[PDB]
């Protein structure tokens, strides 16, 4: 109640503002949470404030994974697929047309009664004929 | 989804 009015940036215990690399996102707080600090493959996209975390991206070559960029995942090319031993070639069958993610079979055309109108590559899935 | 290390990192205060 007499901290109601402690607003964010602030904590009570009597309103001190949050610490250095603390930060408080509404009133009424008996405390600041730590900032989170964007390291190593962590870029930060936005600093700290006193009543807004920091937020991280990831450095070039890497791409986001999770809720709030949780996790950086190394890129890949078009036709291959990220692995515990790193970027493999799409194996023949499959493609990926994104940076990121699994190699994906082909399409079946045969199987809704169609001709294969397109071959497909390791960025490409065929296309079907109706 | 592959595990952490050299080809995935993991910021501790997300995970
Ligand atoms: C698909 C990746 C994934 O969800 N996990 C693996 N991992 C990593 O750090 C991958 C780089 C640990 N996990 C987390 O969710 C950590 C935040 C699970
Ligand atoms: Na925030």
């Amino acid at each position: 109640d007499p901290c109601s009015n402690c607003p964010a940036g602030t904590f009570c215990d009597i309103c001190s503002p949050c610490p250095p690399n603390s930060f408080s996102s509404a009133g009424g707080q008996r405390t600041c949470d730590i900032c989170r600090q964007c390291k190593g493959v962590f870029r930060t996209r936005k600093e700290c404030s006193s009543t807004s975390n920091a937020e991280c991206d990831c450095t070039p070559g890497f791409h986001c994974l999770g809720a709030g960029c949780s996790m950086c995942e190394q890129d890949c090319k078009q036709g291959q697929e990220l692995t515990k031993k790193g970027c493999k070639d799409c194996s023949f069958g499959t493609f990926n047309d994104q940076k990121r993610g699994i190699c994906r079979p082909w399409t079946d055309c045969s199987l809704d009664g169609k001709s294969v109108l397109v071959d497909g590559t390791k960025e490409r899935d065929v296309v079907c004929g109706p | 989804c592959i595990e952490e290390g050299q080809y995935c990192f993991a910021d501790p205060y997300l995970c």
